[PDB]
RNA sequence: GGUUAAGCGACUAAGCGUACACGGUGGAUGCCCUGGCAGUCAGAGGCGAUGAAGGACGUGCUAAUCUGCGAUAAGCGUCGG
RNA sequence: CCCGGCGAGGGGAGUGAAAAAGAACCUGAAACCGUGUACGUACAAGCAGUGGGAGCACGCUUAGGCGUGUGACUGCGUACC
RNA sequence: GUAACGGGGCUAAACCAUGCACCGAAGCUGCGGCAGCGACGCUUAUGCGUUGUUGGGUAGGGGAGCGUUCUGUAAGCCUGCGAAGGUGUGCUGUGAGGCAUGCUGGAGGUAUCAGAAGUGCGAAUGCUGACAUAAGUAACGAUAAAGCGGGUGAAAAGCCCGCUCGCCGGAAGACCAAGGGUUCCUGUCCAACGUUAAUCGGGGCAGGGUGAGUCGACCCCUAAGGCGAGGCCGAAAGGCGU
RNA sequence: GACGACGUUGAUAGGCCGGGUGUGUAAGCGCAGCGAUGCGUUGAGCUAACCGGUACUAAUGAACCGUGAGGCUUAACCUU
């Protein structure tokens, strides 16, 4: 139910190996307005591959 | 040269601070601002103002140039902590702790 | 120099350990005394129905608390310094 | 004066013998948590040290083959009250 | 789980008799150093020239020392040309220790020989403060339920407005006593408080708000019961009662 | 996490078209009856995950990671 020994700083620092966290390879360009966006993603501009969608 | 912006006693867990703080240690200051403006986390926002305030220190008091910017230091250092009571069940209290940390950020053209 | 075969063979660090350099957290140590402790030599050994000990509420150019004071209310008369 | 939400928190300028004396303020130890550099570590089994000992890095030296950090491999070895 | 040579393996590397070599301990010998106790040299305020021998150790007995705070020596000596304290390095003694010096620090420290003790910490499920571990794990408090448009704002699943949906309705609606004591209304702010965010709040700050001959209290009257002039009783205090 | 299919030179998912299956004669209108109901139009209407088809909607041009002929010694071989 709990522990027996103090478990060591080393060994905390092995279980926090798989914690680190990955970053967005890249960042797509649209084609009329210019600005990065993600891809598949509406623009924050409010356009999606030279569209112009509603941009409310 | 370097200069330096520093944010004490902010409300995070230095833990969970030093997982976006990773990310950006030795890019580029362009690079770094489109890495942590796509990171979902509320660190990567207090990490971003922090890295635009040394931006703006640099020419204002220094006088550099944006484009030859790039982190070169970056580290989270633990703060005072607050203590806090919460009741349990059977008349039993426990104890809280909310910790903060220290961020700081140096930008240089080496 | 080329091909094939056999034998041998460094360069990786997701993380971790030891040493050194520079920091964070925390408030020990040294230095300091308008506070305490124990005595000596002298004072005074009682206050109160002429309303006591101890309190409540008020009182300023004054919103709060402390000190002083009492509808004459951080004060009034007189004699001296 | 500058970044920021007419924020919090910071970077310059100025005062002072000193601002790493900036009000979370004299001196600022230890546990505990981080960044940088050198060396070791992913076919090896146990109180983690001790005796022997290659390689690498660095400081020296009238090459004086010495000093410092690290420790592949190997003999022995089951904490304290 | 081989498991009745420690193992591999052995027909000698098994057993009996005889002989010669070698390995093997902190035992013995060799070389250098320290200390205790004896006799001798009559050495000597005693160290040696020598000369023998001894030195595992709990309970416990005997002998000799190191360091810390305070008093005299001290109206002395060291110190802003840098004291105590903190942190490194080099040298030195048999040990507890001592001496010099770089950096930090910014005002006190103290020889020698004597004297006095709140004089030395790892343990007592010891006492107080600070910080770890499990772990970014459990949990976020009734399974009555939410969807969309617009507004404000640095930022809106939670705040404001509108249209739908769902739940209570002998209450989860309305008015009071007891108890609490400004939680009531308006403006403004988001550090802490709210188990998340917050522009919102019973949160922070400032101003405003409670109007009675008829409602209630006070007031007149008494129940249970309390107190009680004289009085009766009891060491004192005090008890009962007209 | 992993594993398999597909991304316009395209049937990967939704929608749409046809069929199947299940339930059992919809609504509206007309007729008979004082009325509740019955009958005709009519095996009608509706129909999830299934079968056979169809680019109407979504699967974007790019960008990113991974390099540039691959050690030494000896023998037999090219040159049995």
């Amino acid at each position: 139910a709990v522990q027996q020994n103090k478990p060591t700083r080393s060994k905390r620092g092995m279980r926090r190996s798989h914690d680190a966290l990955t970053a967005v390879t890249s960042l797509s360009v649209d084609k009329t307005s210019g600005e990065k966006h993600l891809r598949h993603h509406i623009t924050a501009d409010g356009y999606y591959r030279g569209r112009k969608v509603i941009a409310k | 040269m370097e200069t330096i912006a520093k944010h004490r006693h902010a409300r995070s867990s230095a833990q969970k601070v030093r997982l976006v703080a990773d990310l950006i240690r030795g890019k580029k200051v362009s690079q770094a601002l489109d890495i942590l403006t796509y990171t979902n986390k509320k660190a990567a926002v207090l990490v971003k103002k922090v890295l635009e305030s040394a931006i703006a220190n640099a020419e204002h008091n220094d006088g550099a140039d944006i484009d030859d910017l790039k982190v070169t230091k970056i580290f989270v250092d633990e703060g005072p902590s607050m203590k806090r009571i919460m009741p349990r069940a059977k008349g039993r209290a426990d104890r809280i702790l909310k910790r903060t940390s220290h961020i700081t950020v140096v930008v240089s053209d080496r």
